């Protein structure tokens, strides 16, 4: 595939948490942590963070599922793990 | 470092749900039962006992290793699949270009410049990094294998070479 | 419940099912903290010399040449010829020794007395 | 597995042991036969190095589909009557065993026959 | 057996070429419209080496039952060569089941392709071979071993329903 | 849990020194400069007879291509393992053996030129 | 990179095929279709058998030519 | 290209066999938030996946017609013969 | 053979005189005149030895065996001067003397007549082996190692001596040619047991057997790199070539005193081999894997077949070219290490992919890939021992399957995996060395494509 880029990556994602019924539109942001922000629990985040170890193809390691919460950091992990740096 | 018990409900709910995705296979069903198994999590967690909680996490992962799928999905590049490992044969490391020979050095040259400029960084980084590990080093030797930050400005943060010039996800 | 995978000798308990990490202790999460401490440090220790710019060779590692030198040099001068140890050398060394001899004879002798007497085939082997 | 299951389950001397059967001689019983004739001949047997397993007493169609089919090129598809007459030729001789396999199990039941009727004299 | 098996082995390298290099068989789907000519390659790859008659493929396996059916052999040595076929038909359908039929299974992102003149060339050869190649050696080449003839019906017919079952 | 500030600031200075790396490892307008290299005139020849774009001349381009590799690939062994076998082979005795033909009831033989005798009738049976 | 490559990528949608390739997909199906039942019924002999299986019980005493059963 | 994803709005849980997967787990007390994520797995033109003796029948109408045209000529054929 | 000597013994005044860069260079080429020449010595009559004079005589088993030496030394001073460059002019001297005086040796006792001389030369290579292994040696039991070879070696020799003189009283001389045109049955008398033990142990201490086969691992392993491989490649064929000498006057006893020692050889390449599957050091390795080859060559030795004796010298050679070369590729990857345990540097493949193909063929020369001259020359022997008893083949049949295991586990643990990133000293592949595995690789297959002369003196 052509070189995956930070924004598409970032769509992707984004297409996938604001697809989620507990994510809804509005409260989408690029600041959404998963505990505050958008009121999801532990396990809540582990779903999201499966669904997208499904999505992308890639696993996340157990020091990141537990841990990776805002959507920023979350593409920057995906941006230094794929190597994604346009 | 140590195992908290979320911690440890967490790993299992991870086990427990990929492994049932091994199991059913087919997307619907993998819905279905897995809303279900996260009823079936959350619906106790006010286990106000510690050592309760430990006992039904006993019984849960007990059930899930006996239940665990004889063949559970890993995906190819990650630990366990097909593309584990199999780009290994391809990186090499980045000190081998400092034995370029000099015709291969000038066929490919402003490349080398840059490796010479990074070269640079890395050699005004390291005194700068390693007494800056030095004056943050838990004193009377580390306790935790975190890594120094570079809380001044300029300073290349300590143990940051190898990381930086690791080989690329995809050298080819 | 389905009884549970019993530890084999090449495979040992499951670290799911480990009881330790269940009933923890106040003294378990200490035992597992200060070895944490020290591999950091050697963790440490091993970044600086490994990311030094003027590194050359090779990182000399003691515990490689420990193996080696255990696996190599201690072997004899840590050796006392206890009864179990004469045991087994007599058992490894020495034992299938009249074994092999016994049959490679056995087999030797029983064809001889088939040459001699003329019971064996013998039309097309003038190559040996 | 009609015959195997009459031998292996129920009684083995009712069936033909697959060996030595037929274990009567053919003039006996069956009226006086004729020794099978030979069409095909012994040089015109070795002359085309038919294998011993196809060197029966039908190999004579064989030989003459060879003889068409080396001269039936590039037409792979011809010379289908004559191997449509060594099948036909083959299944005859198979027919012919199966004959014989039926002579051997008639006999044996009458061979059953003179053994216990005679011994129903005690 | 390199006919058939060599075809639906790089009709298996094109499916996991095309799914981003995806090889368990739970992580594709619904891929029987997304590519025909990978799947017609595989479906053909089954038909021949399932061995339906009229094809490369069965021109050995039937008579190869029966080769095993007509002759002094034991119990299980023919019972293992018809379960076997069996279940060589189960996983024949079960791998159309899983890759091309049934529901997406693959990651969101489509990549499915095969536009490559390599490919499909490659595949189409071994395509027409599988379809042919069997029918010429057969009836070409000299009867090297006497055909069975005339025999009871149900163990000629054994080795279909076994697969169809 | 845990993505703390002080391991933040490793995290995006390590991220700009990666990336600037990965910049880096992007090649430039000259890269690859290729040393000077002769160029033999037949294939100076052979490229002009690519360049006009015509379709006889790319197929006839790919024929010589095959063409040569006839000559050079599959003509000069028929050339020179024949002249091993007929001269160097076949003259010495039995390293080249054949066969006597399945010569069938009703096939003349060249040398002698006898049609090997026929057989008896066959059992004329039809089904 | 591939700028603009033939495949285009489709986000969860139905990738485009161009209409060559699943029509010789379908040519060479129906290729091995009509050729398995043009040789079943050229044929159909070779697969049900060319002569019935002769059944031993129904054959006579005479053919088959053991002695009288009442000797 | 930028990789434009169509529009969320179209990649609905209803009209997918996810349904019978969210009312039943309705009916269990929970609810599905996920199933639109695999909505397109079960629409576009994904969707109406052939069945198995479908899938081995591909083809089989032309073949048929083939059949028939070449048995009809090897019919001809051997009438004028 | 003074066509041989003479150039060889005159080749000392030139390196002991040459000046401080020309050693080297003079050594080499003057090495490689000689090697051409002895090429010529290859010459063999039907079934007559070469008779130069009454001292020196030469058949097809001692030729290969010259030649090999020869075309050798070169190879030596080519994977010498990259560890001895840092030395006085004279110590390399007298190295280079060392070296010449070593082949010298080795060439006398090989075109020998009198089995004393044989006797005399035979065990004169132990000094100037001696003096490589002790004052160049880098490790620590270097000392020791000199120790164990020479006292290993001579506990054997001093009863041969004994031996060849009681004989050369009681025969009349020691001269190979009367002793066997001349040979006489032995009687199964115990004093003629002894003599027997007295001719034999010596040879089978440098073959080595079983037991008492320690000396290698513990100076092999220790020599420097050329005195591994002029130890390895040749000294272990001193006590092969002495048997097949020594065998003529020597039967029909053998057999009923051939079983402790065949089987002794035929399990201990089992022990020997199963050792090098669980090795932690390269040349400990091939050290082990060339006990396990020449206890097949014992066992070639005591059948007396003639097609064991083929198979024997077949396998003689080519696992000398073998053994040299990969303790040269060792010594390569060592030298770039600073180590020898073989898990310090792995996954070098990618690095030098030259050093990943002459190991690829040295490995699979050591499993004995056929047609190479080491598969023909280890299956001649199994065919034989199969003659001699059929249950060989499984002990044989075990053997190459656990070498071949080893015979490409170093393989995967040091170039087929992942390099070690901390270390970064491994620079380009000088073309000294790949050169230097050139010049062992092609005269393999060389001599595999006409294996006729390397078929000894039954062919
Ligand atoms: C094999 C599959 C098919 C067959 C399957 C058959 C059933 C298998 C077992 C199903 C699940 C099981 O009952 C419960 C378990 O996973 S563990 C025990 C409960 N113990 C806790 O929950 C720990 C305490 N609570 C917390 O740690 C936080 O509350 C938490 C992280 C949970 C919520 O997040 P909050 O943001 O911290
Ligand atoms: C009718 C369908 C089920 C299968 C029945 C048996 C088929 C195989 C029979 C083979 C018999 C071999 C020996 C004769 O008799």
């Amino acid at each position: 595939a052509p070189p995956l880029t930070l924004e598409a990556i970032k769509d992707r994602v984004l297409y996938v948490l604001k697809l989620y019924d507990k994510i809804d539109p509005e409260k989408l942001s690029v600041n959404s942590h998963f505990m505050k922000d958008l009121g999801l629990d532990s396990l809540d985040q582990v779903e999201i963070i499966m669904a997208m170890e499904d999505e992308f193809g890639f696993e996340i390691p157990d020091i990141d599922a537990e841990k990776l919460m805002c959507p920023q950091e979350i593409v920057d992990y995906i941006a230094d793990k794929k190597d994604v740096y346009e | 470092a140590y195992l908290t018990h979320q911690q440890k409900v967490l790993r299992l709910y991870k086990r427990a749900l990929r492994h049932l995705e091994s199991w059913c296979v087919h997307r619907d069903k993998y819905r279905y039962f897995a809303c279900l198994m996260r009823a079936r999590f959350d619906e106790h967690k006010n286990e106000k006992d510690m050592v309760k909680a430990t006992q039904l996490l006993r019984q849960a992962e007990e059930e899930f290793w006996y239940g665990q799928h004889p063949q559970p999905y890993i995906f190819p590049e990650s630990p366990g699949g097909t593309s584990y490992e199999r780009y290994e044969c391809y990186k090499v490391p980045e000190w081998c270009l400092d034995d370029w020979h000099p015709s291969e050095k000038a066929m490919y040259p402003d490349y080398f410049a840059k490796r010479e400029q990074w070269k640079r960084l890395r050699r005004e980084s390291w005194e700068r990094e390693v007494k800056q590990l030095q004056e943050e080093t838990p004193p009377g030797g580390p306790r935790t294998e975190a890594l120094p930050p570079a809380r001044k400005e300029g300073d290349l943060p300590p143990l940051w070479w190898h990381i930086v010039t690791r080989p690329r996800e995809r050298p080819m | 419940s389905f009884p549970k995978y019993k530890p084999s000798r090449l495979a040992t308990l499951p670290a799911t099912l480990d009881p330790a990490e269940y009933d923890i202790s106040p003294e378990t999460r200490k035992a597992q903290a200060e070895r944490l401490a020290i591999r950091s440090r050697l963790k440490r220790e091993y970044l600086l010399q490994y990311n030094d710019p003027n590194r050359l060779g090779v990182i000399e590692d003691p515990a490689l040449i420990r193996w080696t030198y255990a696996r190599s040099a201690n072997i004899y001068p840590n050796f006392r010829p206890t009864p179990k140890t004469s045991l087994l050398g007599a058992l490894f060394g020495i034992g299938p020794l009249f074994f092999w001899y016994y049959v490679f004879k056995t087999d030797r002798d029983k064809k001889e007395k088939l040459i001699q007497e003329g019971k064996l085939d013998q039309t097309f082997n003038i190559s040996y | 597995g009609a015959h195997l299951a009459r031998r292996y389950l129920g009684d083995a001397s009712k069936e033909p042991d697959p060996l030595r059967m037929p274990t009567f001689p053919p003039d006996y019983g069956f009226p006086e036969r004729k020794e099978r004739e030979m069409v095909a001949t012994q040089q015109e047997m070795n002359d085309a190095q038919l294998m011993l397993q196809q060197r029966d007493y039908c190999a004579h169609y064989l030989i003459q589909l060879l003889k068409c089919k080396r001269d039936s090129f590039p037409n792979f598809l011809a010379c289908k009557h004559e191997q449509h007459d060594w099948d036909y030729c083959e299944h005859l001789d198979y027919v012919k065993r199966m004959k014989e396999f039926e002579r051997e199990r008639r006999l044996l039941q009458r061979k059953k026959r003179r053994e216990q009727r005679e011994a129903e004299m005690a | 057996h390199a006919f058939f098996k060599a075809m639906l082995f790089m009709c298996s390298g094109s499916i996991i070429h095309s799914l981003n290099d995806e090889q368990d068989i739970r992580k594709m789907g619904g891929l029987y419209k997304a590519m025909p000519f990978t799947t017609t390659a595989l479906i053909i790859g089954s038909l021949a080496l399932t061995g339906m008659p009229y094809l490369t493929g069965f021109y050995s396996k039937d008579l190869i039952i029966e080769a095993v059916n007509m002759s002094y052999t034991n119990a299980w040595a023919l019972l293992m060569t018809l379960i076997a076929t069996s279940l060589t038909a189960a996983y024949s359908t079960r791998i159309i089941f899983f890759a091309f039929l049934g529901k997406p299974r693959f990651p969101p992102l489509v990549l499915i392709n095969e536009n490559n003149p390599l490919l499909i060339n490659s595949i189409k050869r071994l395509l027409i071979g599988s379809i042919f190649a069997g029918f010429i050696i057969s009836n070409n080449i000299p009867p090297m071993t006497v055909p069975n003839t005339t025999m009871p019906l149900y163990m000629k017919m054994t080795a279909l329903i076994v697969t169809i079952m | 849990s845990g993505y703390t500030p002080d391991e933040k600031l490793r995290l995006q200075q390590l991220r700009e020194l990666r990336r600037r790396w990965l910049k880096d490892q992007e090649l430039s307008p000259r890269e690859p400069v290729l040393p000077p290299r002769r160029v033999w005139p037949m294939e100076q020849f052979w490229n002009k007879f690519l360049q006009d774009g015509a379709p006889w001349k790319n197929v006839i381009y790919k024929t010589y291509r095959h063409s040569i590799f006839a000559v050079t690939h599959v003509l000069i062994p028929v050339w020179i393992i024949h002249y091993y076998l007929k001269y160097h082979v076949t003259a010495k005795p039995y390293t080249v053996v054949e066969r006597k033909p399945r010569i069938f009831p009703g096939d003349t033989i060249l040398e002698t030129g006898e049609v090997i005798p026929l057989m008896k009738e066959f059992p004329d049976q039809h089904h | 990179a591939g700028g603009g490559v033939h495949i285009e990528p489709r986000y969860r949608q139905f990738p485009q095929l161009t209409r060559s390739q699943l029509i010789q997909a379908e040519f060479f199906s129906a290729t091995m279709w009509f050729w398995i039942l043009w040789r079943f019924w050229h044929d159909s002999d070779a697969v049900l058998g060319h002569f019935p299986y002769p059944d031993p019980s129904q054959w006579t005493d005479e053919e088959l030519g053991i002695l009288p059963d009442d000797e | 290209s930028k990789m434009e994803l169509p529009d969320y709005k179209q990649w609905k849980i209803e009209g997918t066999p996810l349904e019978t997967v969210q009312e039943k787990l309705a009916a269990r007390g929970l609810r599905d938030p996920w199933g639109r994520n695999e909505a397109w797995r079960y629409s576009g033109g994904f969707a109406n996946n052939v069945s198995f003796v479908g899938a081995l029948l591909k083809g089989f109408k032309w073949g048929f017609a083939a059949f028939v045209v070449a048995v009809g000529a090897e019919y001809y054929l051997e009438s004028q013969n | 053979m003074l066509k041989i000597i003479i150039p060889t013994t005159m080749l000392l005044p030139m390196t002991w005189m040459s000046k401080h860069n020309m050693i080297w260079i003079n050594a080499t080429v003057h090495s490689l005149l000689i090697s051409l020449i002895s090429l010529s010595l290859l010459n063999q009559l039907g079934e007559n030895s070469l008779n130069f004079s009454l001292t020196f005589f030469s058949d097809s088993l001692s030729a290969p065996l010259l030649v090999l030496t020869t075309w050798l030394l070169p190879l030596m001073l080519m994977a010498s001067q990259s560890h001895l460059s840092k030395e006085t002019t004279t110590r390399k001297k007298l190295y280079i003397t060392m070296l010449i005086l070593l082949q010298l040796f080795l060439i006398m006792t090989f075109t020998a007549t009198e089995l004393i001389l044989f006797y005399i030369l035979f065990e004169a290579t132990l000094v100037p082996t001696l003096i490589i292994i002790t004052r160049w040696g880098n490790q620590t039991e270097r000392l020791n190692a000199g120790l164990y070879f020479l006292f290993y070696t001579l506990a054997g020799s001093l009863p041969l001596l004994v031996a060849l003189v009681y004989i050369q009283n009681t025969t009349g001389s020691l001269n190979f040619l009367i002793i066997h045109y001349w040979s006489h049955p032995l009687s199964n008398s115990w004093s003629n047991i002894f003599m027997w033990l007295a001719c034999i142990m010596a040879f089978m201490v440098k073959m080595p057997l079983y037991g008492l086969h320690l000396w290698l691992p513990k100076a092999h392993v220790e020599a420097p790199i050329a005195g591994s491989m002029v130890l390895a490649a040749v000294l272990l064929k001193l006590g092969g070539y002495g048997m097949m000498r020594i065998t003529t006057i020597l039967n029909p006893l053998t057999n009923y005193m051939a079983y402790p020692f065949l089987m002794l050889s035929m399990w201990g390449m089992i022990m020997t081999s199963s050792i090098c599957l669980r090795q932690t050091d390269l040349k400990s390795l091939i050290a082990y894997s060339s006990v396990s080859h020449m206890a097949l060559v014992i066992v070639a030795i005591m059948i007396q077949t003639p097609w064991s004796f083929m198979g024997a010298t077949a396998l003689m050679i080519a696992h000398g070219l073998t053994s040299s070369m990969l303790f040269c590729l060792a010594n390569t990857n060592y030298e770039r290490v600073h180590s020898r345990t073989m898990i310090l540097a792995r996954g070098l493949q990618t690095l030098l992919p030259l050093m990943a193909t002459w190991w690829l063929m040295a490995s699979l020369t050591n499993l004995a890939l056929p047609p190479s001259i080491n598969l023909i020359g280890e299956l001649f022997i199994i065919t034989a021992s199969f003659s001699w008893s059929n249950i060989t083949i499984i002990l044989m049949g075990m053997n190459m399957m656990i070498t071949a295991l080893y015979s490409l586990y170093m393989l995967i643990t040091t170039q087929r995996g992942k390099y070690t990133h901390h270390i970064n000293n491994i620079k380009a592949s000088f073309t000294r060395e790949n050169a230097l595995m050139a010049l062992h690789i092609l005269p393999l297959l060389l001599l595999t494509l006409n294996p006729k002369m390397i078929l000894g003196p039954l062919y």
